[PDB]
C-alpha cells in the first residue's frame, strides 16, 4: 500500500542508506506476491509445493531488486553528495535491471533490463522533481 | 465532470430552449450545411454501389432523399451547436463579471520598459 | 553490422519481439472460468486495499 | 488559395466520369494546367507572408514546395501509364486518386496556418501513400515497408499531437503567425527538454535522422515509381518544413538539444555515402543518397542561421528533382530487363545514347557540379556550418568526396564496359521516357538562372 | 497432381514498336498515343515551361529591392554632407528605453 | 452531331469551372476581412474624390 | 425461436436499458440491469449448439456476480445514508464495489476474460448487439456518478484495458475475438476520460458504435468469421472488401478519418488537466490495435490471396437480404471529422 | 445517460420512495424525519459542491 | 502582371491586421475560458457544474401521528 511508499520516500535522498534499502526491498517483495497470486491463479502450478517454489522465486526476485535498486541508488547519492539528481536513480535502476539478468541467467535480459529500469528510475525521479502526475486530479 | 449538465432553467429533453430563437439562423448556403449535403451523396453513391446498381445514375429519388434528410439533420444540428456556444461564452462573461477579484487587469508596461534577456545565436 | 544489424535490432527488432511475446502471455488462456474467477477475487481484494483503503 | 485547392478536387470527379481510354491524357493536362496556376505564388513579399484567409496562407518557404507538388503530379501521371497499362478501368482510375488525394493533402498542408491543422494534413498524407506501397508494389517486401513506413512515422508523430494540444492550452493559440510574434523563451528544465523532444522527433523521423532511417530503403525501394518520386521529392520534405516552422518556440534551448542531432547527422552522413559505394541494388543507392543530402538538411535547421535555412531551402527543392530524376532512369532499365542488380545491364551507352546523357546529367547534379542549386544549398550549408564551427569542414569535406565517388560509380557500373551479352530485348527509348527526363532537368538549370526564388524567406 | 495450385503461367511481355513502328510509347491505341504525345508536349514544354519561366522572370518588384536601394542612396546622401555617422550602433533612440533603476 | 462531341469531352471544363469558382470564394473571403481597410497607421489615407473603398 | 418472441425479447433487452437510463431511484436502476440479462441470455442461444450454451452460461455467471456486488454497494450506501437518489455516492467503499461491479459489467481490464469468449461463442447478430447496446446502461449509471469517482482506481482499470486489448488482438486469426479486443481497448479509452468530461465520454461511445455496426454489418454481409473465409470476398464483392479496409483504417484512428476525433478530444481534455504522461501511453498503446487492423487490411483488400472453383457458381447469385443503413454507417464511420465542433450539442 | 423523462412529463415514477421525509402512508413518520428535513431544506438548489460544505 | 494578376501592398497589410487582431481575441479568450472553468468547478458558485440535490418539494409537511416527527 501508500504506507510502504511513504515509508520509503520520507528518508532523505542521500542518508540512511540501510533503511531505504530495506523500504526498496518491501516494495519489491509485495510486488512479487501479487504477480505470483496472479501467475498462481491463471496458471495453476499442479502441486501445492511447486506453487510455494513459484511463490518463492518470484518474491525474491523482486525483493532482490529493490533491495540493489535502493542500496546503489542510496550509496551514490550520498557518494557524489549531488541528491536531486536522476543520475544516481539510473545507476540504481541498471543495477536492478544487472540483478534480474543474473536471476534469470540471460545477459540480453540483463542489458535491456539495466536500460530500462535505468531510463524508467530517472524518469521517475524527474517526476519527482518536476511535480509530474501520473494520475491527475480533474481541474476543469 | 458535467459542465452544462445541471444549469438552471434547462428543460430535460427539449433539444431547442426558446432562449435560442434570439440568435441569427445558419444560412443555407452554410458550408457545414453543404457538407453534410456532401455525406448524404456519399451514401447515396455506397448505397447504389453496395447493390451492385451503377453507382451514378441507378437511383435519383434515392439520392435526392439521401441528400435531403442529411441537410434537414444537419440544418438543427448546426442551430443546437450554435446555442451551445453562446450560451458558454454568455456564461463566461457574466461570471468574469460578477468575480472582479478573480480577474484582474493589471497596468501595461511598453517593450521599452519591460527586460528580455537576449540570447546570441552563434 | 550497422544498418543491417543493430540499429534493426535495438528498435523496430525488440519492439516486435515484446509486443509478440506480452500478446502470447496475454491472449493464452485455456478459457476455464475456475481461473480467471480465482483472479476476480484477487482484484477485487486488492482493489478494496490499494485503492480503497487510502481516501 | 482555394484558386488552386478546387481544381484538384474538381481533377477527381474529372477522372471518376473520363472515357476508358482518356484517362492518362486528361488528368496530365490538367495536372499541368493546375501547375501553371500555382506558379502566381512566387510572387511573395519581402517583409510579412500572403495571408490569403483565416486558414491559409503563403510564404517565401512553401511557394517554391507547392510548385514542385504541382508539378510533380504529372510526371508521376507520365511515368505510372507504363507498367499500369494491364489493369482494369477501375483499378486505374483509383491509383490516380490516390495520387490526387496525395498531392491535395500536401498543398494543403504547406499552407496551413495552424499548427493543429498542419498536423491533421500532414499525417493524412499517410494512408494514400501506404494504399500505393503496399497495393501496386512488385515483390512480396512492400507488406513489409508498408509496414516500417507507417510505425516510424507515427511513433514519432504522436507525441508531437500531445505537446502541440498542450501548448495551445498554455498559450492559448496555434496560428502561426501568433506563435511568432508572442515567442517566450524555454528554460532549462527536464520538461522543457521533453517537450523539445516531443516537438522534434517526428520531424527528424520524417527527414529522416540518420538511426531513424530503417523504413525509408524498405519504403522508397518497395514502391511503384510514382510512390518513389513522391516519397523523395516532396515527403521527406514535410520534416525540414515542419522543423524550420517549430524552431521558432524552442530558442534558447536549441543552442545544446541539438548536439547529438548534429553528431548524427554529420557522421551518418559520412556512413550513408560510404554504404552507396557498395550496394548491390540501384535504386538502394539512391535512397541511401537521399539520406545523406537530408542529414546536411539537418545539420542546417539545427545550426539556425539565415545562411544554413537558405541552403536548405535551396537543397531540399534541388534534391527533390534529382531524386526524382535518378528514379525514374532506374526504373526504365527496371522495366526493360525486369531486374535491380546494377551489374546485370552494363554498355548501356553503346545501346541508349541520349539516356545515356541524361543519366550523365542527373550524376552531375546529384554530386553538385556548380553553379547548379545543388551546390548552391550545400556551399551555403557548409559556409554556415564553418562559421558555426572551423572542424566541420572535415567531415563536411569528406562527404564531398565520397558523394562524387558513388555518383560517378554507379554512372560507370551503368553505362560504360561492354553491354551484357545475354540480354538483347533493350529496345529503344520512348518518346515518354525522354520526355520524363527532359522535364525533371529543364527547370533545375532554369531555377539556377535565377536562385532567389528557392532561397525562402531569409534571403 | 504434384501441383499446389490452379494458375495462368506469368506471360511474356508486350513490345509496343511490334504493332506500331513508331509508337511513342504511351498507349497501344496509335491515335490515343500521338495525341498523348502532342498533349504532354505541348502543355510542358510550350506551355508551362517558356510562359512560366517569361512570367517568373517578369514578376513585378514586391521583395522591394530597388526601393530600398533608392532610400539607401538618399540616406547615405543626407548622412555623408551633414557630416553625420553613415550608420548607428543602436537602432532604437535611447529616450524612449527606461533602464532597471539599480544595476547593484 | 455535337452530341457525341459534347458527351465525350465535357468533362474538361470541370477544372476550369473550379479554377473560376476558387477565385470567386477568395474574393468573398476577403470580402470579410476589411475590418482595417483604410486604418493601419502606415497607409491611412484621404479618400478621392469619387472612390468609395481603397482596396476590395 | 418464433419472431414474435424474439421481438418480445429484443424490446425487454431496451426496456431494461432504458429503465436504467431514466430512474432516479437505485432500486429500479437494479431492476433495469435484472430485466436486461434475463431477456439477453436467451438472445445469445438463439441458434442453440454447444458453444452458444457455454458463451451464455459464462454471460449469466459474469453479469450476475456483477448485479449481485452492485446490490451491496446500493445498500452500504444506503447505511450510510439514507438515499435511494443517484448521486454522488456518500461512501467510499460502496463507491468502489460499485466501480467494480459496473467494471465487471462493461469488461474491463482485469475483469475482461469474459468478453472474447461469449463473443466467439455467439452468432454475429448477437455479437453485434452484445458489443454495441449492452454498453450503454453501465456507462451511464458511471457518468451519472463520475464526480465521486475515485480517479486511481478507474484510470488504472482504464490503462489496463487498452494494454491488454491491444496485446490480446495482436494474437488472433478469428474475427469474433479481434472485434471483442478492439471493444475491450475502446471501452478503456471511453473510461479515461470519463472522471474529467463526460461529453467526451459520450463522443467517444457514439463513434464507437458507428464503426462497430458498420464493421459487424460488413462482415454479415460476407459470411467470414476467419480470416481466411474474409480473404475470399475480394472474389466475390470488391466494394465490400474496400469498404472494410476503410473503416479498419478509421478504427485504427488514422486522421483524416472520423476514428481519430475521439482520441484527439480525449487527448486534449486530459492535457486541459496536468495529465501529460498518460494520453502519451494510450496512443503509443493505440498503435498495437491499428497494427493488427492493419494486418487484417492486408488480408483482405491489399492483396488478393487463393480462391477455389466453387466461387464461380457464388458468382451468378446476388444479395437477398439488405442492410438499409450500412452505407450511412459507413459514411458516418469514414468521413465525419470536418463535423467536429458539433460534438458541443452533446452537452 | 440520466434522461429526465419524469421531470419532463410529470410523471413521478419512482420519486415517491427516494426518500425518508416523503409522504407515508398513515402519516408514519421516518426515525430522522426533521435532520433528513432539515439538510434537503439546507443543500436545496445550491449544487451539489456547494451543499457537500 | 502587377495590373493583370496583383493588387497592392496595402491589401495585404491590412487584411494581416484583421487576421492578428481576431486570433489574439481568440487566444485570450480561450486562456479566459480556461481559468473561468477552473473556478467554477473549484467553488461551485457558477452556472457550469451544477450536480442534482433532493428537491425539497418531496418533503411531506403533515402531522406525522407523533408531535416530534
Ligand atoms: C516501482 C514500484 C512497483 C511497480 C509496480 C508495477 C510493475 C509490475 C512489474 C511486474 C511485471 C509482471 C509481468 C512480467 C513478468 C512476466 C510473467 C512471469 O511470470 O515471468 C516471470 C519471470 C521468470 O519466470 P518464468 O517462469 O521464466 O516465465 C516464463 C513464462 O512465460 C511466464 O509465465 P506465463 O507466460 O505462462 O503467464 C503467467 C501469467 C502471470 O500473470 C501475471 O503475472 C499477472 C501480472 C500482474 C502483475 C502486476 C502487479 C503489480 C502491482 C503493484 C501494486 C503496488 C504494490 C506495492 O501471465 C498471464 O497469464 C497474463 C494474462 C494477463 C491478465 C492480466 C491480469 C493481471 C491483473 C492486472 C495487473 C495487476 C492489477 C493490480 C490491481 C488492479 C485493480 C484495478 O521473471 C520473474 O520472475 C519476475 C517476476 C516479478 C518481478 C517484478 C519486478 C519488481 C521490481 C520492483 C523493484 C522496487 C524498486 C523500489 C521502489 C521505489
Ligand atoms: C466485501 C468484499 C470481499 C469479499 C471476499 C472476502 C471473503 C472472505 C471469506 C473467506 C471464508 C472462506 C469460505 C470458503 C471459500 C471456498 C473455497 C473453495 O471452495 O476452494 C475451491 C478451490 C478448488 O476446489 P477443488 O477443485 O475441489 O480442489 C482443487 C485442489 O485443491 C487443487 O488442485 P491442484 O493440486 O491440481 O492445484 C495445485 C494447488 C497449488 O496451490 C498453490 O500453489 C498455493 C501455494 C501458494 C504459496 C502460499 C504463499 C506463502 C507465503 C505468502 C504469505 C503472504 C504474507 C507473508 C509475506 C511473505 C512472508 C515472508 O492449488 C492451486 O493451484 C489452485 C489455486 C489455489 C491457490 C489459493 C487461491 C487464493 C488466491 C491466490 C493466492 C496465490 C498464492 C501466492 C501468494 C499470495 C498471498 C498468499 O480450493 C482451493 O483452491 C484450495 C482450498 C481453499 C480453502 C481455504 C482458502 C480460502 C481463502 C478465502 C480468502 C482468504
Ligand atoms: C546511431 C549509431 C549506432 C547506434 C546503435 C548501434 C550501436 C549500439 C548497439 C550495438 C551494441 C550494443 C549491445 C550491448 C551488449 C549486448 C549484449 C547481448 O546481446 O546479450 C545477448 C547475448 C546472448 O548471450 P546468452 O544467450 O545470454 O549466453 C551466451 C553468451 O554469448 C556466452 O557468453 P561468454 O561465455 O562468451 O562470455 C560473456 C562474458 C565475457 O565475454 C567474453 O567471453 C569475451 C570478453 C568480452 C567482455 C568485454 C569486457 C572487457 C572489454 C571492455 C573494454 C572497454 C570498453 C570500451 C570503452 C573504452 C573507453 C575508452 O561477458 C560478461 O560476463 C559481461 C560482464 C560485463 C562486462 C562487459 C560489459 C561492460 C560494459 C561497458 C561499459 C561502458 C560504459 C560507458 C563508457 C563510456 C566511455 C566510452 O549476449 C552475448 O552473447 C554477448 C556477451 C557480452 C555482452 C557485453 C558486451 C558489452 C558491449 C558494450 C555495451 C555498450 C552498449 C550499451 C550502452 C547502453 C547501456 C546503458
Ligand atoms: C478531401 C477532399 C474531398 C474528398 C472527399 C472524400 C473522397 C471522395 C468521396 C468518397 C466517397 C464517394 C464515392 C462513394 C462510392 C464509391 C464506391 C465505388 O465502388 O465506386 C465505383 C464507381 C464505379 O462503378 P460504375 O461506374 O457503376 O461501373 C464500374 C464497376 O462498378 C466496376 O466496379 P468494381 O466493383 O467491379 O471494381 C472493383 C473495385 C471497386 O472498389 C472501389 O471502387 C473502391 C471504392 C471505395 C469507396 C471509398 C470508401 C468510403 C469513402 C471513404 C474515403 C476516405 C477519404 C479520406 C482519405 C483516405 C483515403 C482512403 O475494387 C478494387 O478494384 C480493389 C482495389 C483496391 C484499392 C483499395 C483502395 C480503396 C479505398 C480508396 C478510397 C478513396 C476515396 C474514394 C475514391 C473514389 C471511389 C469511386 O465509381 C464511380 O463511378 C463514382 C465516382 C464518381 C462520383 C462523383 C462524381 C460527381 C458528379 C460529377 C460532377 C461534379 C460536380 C461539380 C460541381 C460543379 C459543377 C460542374
Ligand atoms: C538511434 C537514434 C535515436 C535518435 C536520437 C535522439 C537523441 C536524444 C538525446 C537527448 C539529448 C539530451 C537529453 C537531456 C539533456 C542533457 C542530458 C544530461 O546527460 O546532461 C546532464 C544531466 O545530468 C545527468 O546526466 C542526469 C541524467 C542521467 C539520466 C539520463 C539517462 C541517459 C542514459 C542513456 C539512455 C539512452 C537514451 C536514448 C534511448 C534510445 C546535464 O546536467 P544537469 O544540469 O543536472 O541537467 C540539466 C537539466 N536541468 C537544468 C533541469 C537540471
Ligand atoms: C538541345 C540543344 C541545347 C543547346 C542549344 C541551346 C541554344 C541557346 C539557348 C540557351 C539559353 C542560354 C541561357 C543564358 C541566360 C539568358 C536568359 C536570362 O538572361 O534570363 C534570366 C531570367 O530567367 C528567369 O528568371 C528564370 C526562369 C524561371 C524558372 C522557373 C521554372 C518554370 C516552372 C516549371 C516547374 C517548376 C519545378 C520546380 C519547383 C520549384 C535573367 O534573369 P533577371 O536578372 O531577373 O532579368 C533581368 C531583367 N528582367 C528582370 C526585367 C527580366
Ligand atoms: C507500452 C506499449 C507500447 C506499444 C508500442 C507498439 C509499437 C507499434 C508496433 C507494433 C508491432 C507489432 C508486431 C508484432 O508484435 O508481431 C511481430 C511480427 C510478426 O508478424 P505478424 O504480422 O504478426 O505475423 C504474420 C505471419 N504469421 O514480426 C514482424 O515482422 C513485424 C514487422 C513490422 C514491425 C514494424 C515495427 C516498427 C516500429 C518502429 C519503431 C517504433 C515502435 C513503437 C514504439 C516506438 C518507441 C516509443
Ligand atoms: C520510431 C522512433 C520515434 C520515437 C519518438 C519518441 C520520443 C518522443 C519524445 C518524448 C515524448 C513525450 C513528451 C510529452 C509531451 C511534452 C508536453 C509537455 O511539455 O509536458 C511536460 C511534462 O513532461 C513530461 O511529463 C514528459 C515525461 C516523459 C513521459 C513519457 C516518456 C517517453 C520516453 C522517454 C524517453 C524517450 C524520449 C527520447 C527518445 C528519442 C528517440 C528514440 C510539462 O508538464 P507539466 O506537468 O505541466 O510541467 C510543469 C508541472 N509539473
Amino acid at each position: 500500500a501508500k504506507t510502504l511508499l511513504h515509508k520509503y520516500s520520507d528518508i532523505p535522498e542521500g542518508t540512511e542508506c540501510h533503511r531505504k534499502a530495506y523500504a526498496s526491498t518491501s516494495i519489491g517483495g509485495a510486488t512479487g506476491l501479487i504477480v505470483s497470486a496472479y501467475s498462481i491463479a491463471l496458471k495453476p502450478p499442479a502441486s501445492f509445493l511447486e506453487g510455494v517454489a513459484r511463490t518463492g522465486r518470484y518474491t525474491f526476485t523482486s525483493a532482490a531488486i529493490g533491495a540493489i535498486f535502493g542500496l546503489t541508488s542510496c550509496i551514490s547519492a550520498q557518494v557524489r553528495e549531488k541528491p536531486d539528481d536522476p543520475l544516481n536513480y539510473f545507476i540504481g535502476g541498471c543495477a536492478g535491471g544487472l540483478t534480474l539478468g543474473a536471476r534469470t541467467r540471460s545477459y540480453g535480459i540483463g542489458a535491456a533490463a539495466c536500460a530500462y529500469m535505468g531510463l524508467t528510475a530517472a524518469l521517475v525521479k524527474m517526476g519527482q522533481l518536476e511535480g509530474w502526475q501520473v494520475f491527475a486530479e480533474p481541474k476543469v | 465532470m458535467t459542465m452544462m449538465s445541471g444549469r438552471p432553467g434547462r428543460v430535460p429533453l427539449q433539444f431547442l430552449p426558446n432562449e435560442a430563437r434570439s440568435l441569427p439562423p445558419p444560412k443555407l448556403t452554410d458550408p457545414r450545411l453543404v457538407y453534410m449535403g456532401f455525406l448524404g451523396y456519399c451514401s447515396g453513391l455506397i448505397d447504389n454501389a453496395i447493390r451492385r446498381r451503377p453507382v451514378v445514375s441507378a437511383g435519383l429519388h434515392r439520392q435526392l432523399l439521401y441528400v435531403t434528410s442529411f441537410v434537414f439533420f444537419g440544418y438543427y444540428l448546426l442551430k443546437r451547436q450554435d446555442y451551445m456556444y453562446a450560451l458558454r461564452d454568455h456564461d463566461m462573461f457574466a461570471y468574469v463579471k460578477s468575480h472582479p477579484e478573480d480577474f484582474p487587469e493589471k497596468d501595461k508596461k511598453t517593450y521599452g520598459e519591460i527586460l528580455e534577456e537576449f540570447h546570441p545565436v552563434r | 553490422l550497422l544498418d543491417l544489424i543493430w540499429l534493426e535490432t535495438i528498435l523496430p527488432k525488440t519492439t516486435s519481439f515484446i509486443q509478440m511475446k506480452m500478446s502470447i502471455m496475454v491472449s493464452n488462456q485455456k478459457g476455464l472460468i475456475k481461473l480467471y474467477f480465482l483472479s476476480f477475487l484477487i482484484t477485487i481484494m486488492i482493489s478494496m486495499t490499494l485503492f480503497n483503503y487510502h481516501e | 488559395m482555394l484558386k488552386i485547392i478546387i481544381p484538384t478536387t474538381m481533377l477527381l470527379p474529372m477522372t471518376w466520369m473520363s472515357k476508358h481510354n482518356m484517362i492518362w491524357i486528361n488528368a496530365t493536362v490538367h495536372s499541368l494546367l493546375i501547375s501553371l496556376i500555382s506558379l502566381s505564388l512566387l510572387n511573395q513579399l519581402g517583409e510579412n507572408s500572403l495571408n490569403f484567409s483565416l486558414t491559409f496562407f503563403s510564404d517565401s518557404l512553401s511557394a517554391p514546395l507547392l510548385v514542385l507538388t504541382t508539378w510533380l503530379l504529372p510526371l508521376m501521371l507520365m511515368a505510372s501509364q507504363s507498367h499500369l497499362s494491364k489493369e482494369t478501368t477501375t483499378r486505374k482510375k483509383l491509383y490516380i486518386t490516390m495520387l490526387i488525394l496525395l498531392q491535395l493533402f500536401l498543398i494543403m498542408t504547406f499552407t496551413a496556418t495552424e499548427l493543429i491543422l498542419f498536423y491533421i494534413l500532414f499525417e493524412a498524407t499517410l494512408v494514400p501513400t501506404l494504399i500505393i506501397i503496399t497495393r501496386w508494389g512488385n515483390q512480396t517486401e512492400r507488406l513489409n515497408a508498408g509496414l516500417y513506413f507507417l510505425f516510424y512515422t507515427l511513433a514519432g508523430s504522436l507525441p508531437l499531437l500531445v505537446a502541440l494540444v498542450y501548448i495551445q492550452n498554455t498559450t492559448g493559440s496555434l496560428n502561426f503567425l501568433i506563435i511568432h510574434y508572442w515567442s517566450h523563451p524555454l528554460s532549462n528544465s527536464w520538461s522543457n527538454i521533453f517537450m523539445w523532444l516531443a516537438c522534434i522527433m517526428a520531424f527528424m523521423v520524417k527527414m529522416p535522422l540518420y538511426g531513424l532511417h530503417l523504413w525509408l530503403p524498405k519504403a522508397h525501394v518497395e514502391a511503384p515509381i510514382a510512390g518513389s518520386m513522391v516519397l523523395a521529392a516532396v515527403l521527406l520534405k514535410l520534416g525540414g518544413y515542419g522543423m524550420m516552422r517549430i524552431t521558432t518556440i524552442l530558442n534558447p534551448l536549441t543552442n545544446y538539444m541539438a548536439y547529438p542531432f548534429l553528431m548524427l547527422s554529420m557522421w551518418g552522413m559520412i556512413m550513408t555515402s560510404s554504404i552507396c559505394l557498395r550496394q548491390t541494388d540501384l535504386k538502394s543507392l539512391i535512397a541511401y543518397s537521399s539520406v545523406s543530402h537530408m542529414a546536411l538538411v539537418i545539420v542546417a535547421i539545427m545550426i539556425q542561421t539565415p545562411w544554413s535555412f537558405m541552403g536548405a531551402t535551396a537543397l531540399m527543392i534541388a534534391h527533390g528533382l534529382t531524386s526524382s530524376m535518378l528514379f525514374c532512369l532506374a526504373n526504365t532499365n527496371y522495366e526493360r530487363v525486369h531486374s535491380r542488380t546494377m551489374i546485370l545491364a552494363r554498355g548501356l551507352q553503346t545501346l541508349l545514347p541520349l539516356m545515356a546523357t541524361w543519366w550523365l546529367v542527373a550524376s552531375l547534379t546529384n554530386l553538385a557540379l556548380p553553379p547548379s542549386i545543388n551546390l548552391i544549398g550545400e556551399l551555403f550549408i557548409i559556409t554556415a556550418s564553418f562559421s558555426w564551427s572551423n572542424i566541420t569542414i572535415i567531415l563536411m569535406g569528406m562527404n564531398m568526396m565520397i558523394t562524387a565517388l558513388y555518383s560517378l560509380y554507379m554512372l560507370i557500373t551503368t553505362q560504360r564496359g561492354k553491354y551484357t551479352h545475354h540480354i538483347n530485348n533493350i529496345k529503344p527509348s520512348f518518346t515518354r521516357e525522354n520526355a520524363l527526363m527532359a522535364l525533371h532537368i529543364l527547370p533545375l538549370l532554369l531555377l539556377t538562372l535565377n536562385p532567389k526564388m528557392i532561397l525562402g524567406p531569409l534571403y | 497432381p504434384t501441383i499446389r495450385l490452379q494458375e495462368d503461367p506469368d506471360p511474356e511481355d508486350e513490345n509496343l514498336y511490334e504493332k506500331n513502328p513508331d509508337s511513342h510509347g504511351y498507349d497501344k491505341d496509335p491515335i490515343v498515343d500521338l495525341w498523348n504525345m502532342r498533349v504532354v508536349f505541348f502543355f510542358g514544354f510550350s506551355i508551362v515551361l517558356v510562359l512560366g519561366s517569361t512570367f517568373v522572370a517578369y514578376l513585378p518588384d514586391y521583395r522591394m529591392q530597388e526601393w530600398a536601394r533608392r532610400e539607401a542612396e538618399r540616406l547615405v546622401k543626407y548622412r555623408e554632407a551633414n557630416g553625420l555617422p553613415l550608420m548607428e550602433s543602436n537602432c532604437f533612440d535611447p529616450n524612449k528605453i527606461q533602464l532597471p533603476e539599480d544595476e547593484d | 452531331n455535337v452530341l457525341q462531341i459534347v458527351r465525350d469531352h465535357w468533362v474538361h471544363i470541370l477544372v476550369p469551372v473550379g479554377f473560376v469558382f476558387g477565385c470567386y470564394l477568395d474574393r468573398r473571403s476577403d470580402e470579410k476581412l476589411t475590418a482595417f481597410r483604410n486604418k493601419s497607421l502606415l497607409f491611412k489615407r484621404e479618400l478621392r474624390p469619387n472612390e468609395e473603398v481603397t482596396w476590395k | 425461436m418464433n419472431p414474435i418472441i424474439y421481438t418480445t425479447l429484443i424490446m425487454t433487452v431496451m426496456s431494461g436499458t432504458m429503465l436504467v437510463m431514466i430512474s432516479s431511484h437505485w432500486l429500479l436502476i437494479w431492476i433495469g440491469f435484472e430485466m436486461n440479462l434475463l431477456a439477453m441470455i436467451p438472445v445469445l442461444m438463439k441458434n442453440f449448439n454447444p458453444r452458444a450454451t457455454e458463451a451464455a452460461t459464462k454471460y449469466f455467471l459474469t453479469q450476475a456476480t456483477a448485479s449481485m456486488m452492485l446490490m451491496m454497494a446500493i445498500i452500504i450506501n444506503l447505511l450510510y445514508s439514507g438515499q435511494w437518489t443517484i448521486t454522488k455516492m456518500f461512501n467510499p467503499v460502496a463507491m468502489t464495489m460499485m466501480t467494480m461491479a459496473l467494471a465487471m459489467k462493461l469488461g474491463l481490464s482485469p475483469f475482461h476474460f469474459w468478453v472474447p469468449e461469449v463473443t466467439q461463442g455467439i452468432s454475429l447478430q448477437a455479437g453485434l448487439l452484445l458489443l454495441t447496446w449492452q454498453k450503454l446502461a453501465p456507462l451511464s449509471v458511471l457518468c451519472q456518478i463520475s464526480q465521486s469517482i475515485n480517479p486511481n482506481l478507474m484510470l488504472t482499470m482504464a490503462m489496463l484495458s487498452i494494454l491488454i486489448g491491444g496485446w490480446g488482438g495482436l494474437n488472433q486469426t478469428q474475427l469474433r475475438k479481434i472485434m471483442a479486443y478492439s471493444s475491450i481497448a475502446h471501452m478503456g479509452w471511453m473510461t479515461a476520460v470519463l472522471p474529467y468530461n463526460t461529453t467526451m465520454t459520450i463522443l467517444n461511445l457514439l463513434i464507437y458504435i458507428t464503426m462497430t455496426l458498420a464493421m459487424f454489418m460488413l462482415l454479415i454481409h460476407s459470411s467470414a468469421t476467419t480470416t481466411l473465409s474474409l480473404s475470399h470476398t475480394w472474389n466475390k464483392m470488391p466494394v465490400i472488401t474496400s469498404l472494410m479496409m476503410v473503416t479498419l483504417l478509421s478504427m485504427g484512428g488514422l486522421p483524416p478519418l472520423s476514428g481519430f476525433m475521439p482520441k484527439w478530444m480525449i487527448i486534449q481534455e486530459m492535457t486541459k488537466n496536468e495529465s501529460i504522461i498518460m494520453p502519451t501511453l494510450m496512443a503509443m498503446t493505440a498503435l498495437l490495435n491499428l497494427y493488427f487492423y492493419m494486418r487484417l487490411a492486408y488480408s483482405s483488400s491489399l492483396t488478393m490471396f487463393p480462391s477455389t472453383n466453387n466461387m464461380k457458381m457464388k458468382w451468378q447469385f446476388e444479395h437477398t437480404k439488405q442492410m438499409k443503413l450500412l452505407p450511412t454507417m459507413i459514411v458516418l464511420s469514414t468521413l465525419v471529422l470536418p463535423m467536429t465542433p458539433a460534438l458541443s450539442s452533446l452537452n | 445517460p440520466f434522461f429526465d423523462v419524469q421531470k419532463r412529463l410529470g410523471l413521478d415514477l419512482d420519486r415517491w420512495m427516494t426518500i425518508q421525509s416523503a409522504e407515508q402512508p398513515h402519516k408514519i413518520p421516518g426515525r430522522c424525519h426533521a435532520f433528513e428535513k432539515e439538510w434537503i431544506e439546507c443543500a436545496h438548489g445550491i449544487g451539489g459542491i456547494r451543499a457537500e460544505k | 502582371i502587377a495590373r493583370t494578376f496583383y493588387d497592392g501592398p496595402e491589401k495585404n497589410y491590412e487584411k494581416t491586421m484583421a487576421i492578428l487582431q481576431i486570433e489574439a481575441e481568440k487566444a485570450e479568450l480561450r486562456l479566459k475560458e480556461l481559468e473561468v472553468r477552473r473556478l467554477m468547478r473549484a467553488r461551485g458558485d457558477g452556472p457550469w457544474y451544477q450536480y442534482p440535490t433532493i428537491d425539497k418539494a418531496l418533503i411531506d409537511h403533515s402531522p406525522k401521528t407523533t408531535p416530534d416527527n
